[PDB]
């Protein structure tokens, strides 16, 4: 996937790795190496009108 | 799964009415057909 990764203030439990929003999309994932929780925000999109 | 919460008062023996979620402790990857269960208590009667 693609998106901006930011340090999330989510209270991830020690046994939890992934994090989903109201839909089945990974909103946050724990780094497998440094054990850091990062938020997955989508890239900058939007509509265009002429 | 495991969970450890302290009760309020030593009232008559009964499960305290309340919602307490249990977080997983260990996930031992072992396969054995289990049909019976028995606890192990410490005698310590002296």
């Amino acid at each position: 996937g693609t998106g901006v990764l930011t340090e999330s203030n989510k209270k991830f439990l020690p046994f939890q790795q992934f994090g989903r929003d109201i839909a089945d999309t990974t909103d946050a994932v724990r780094d497998p190496q440094t054990l850091e929780i990062l938020d997955i925000t989508p890239c900058s999109f939007g509509g265009v009108s002429v | 799964y495991s969970k450890h919460t302290p009760i309020i008062v030593r009232e008559p023996e009964d499960l305290p009415q309340g919602f307490s979620a249990l977080e997983p402790l260990v996930d031992l990857p072992i396969g054995i057909n289990i049909t019976r269960f028995q606890t192990l208590l410490a005698l310590h009667r002296s």
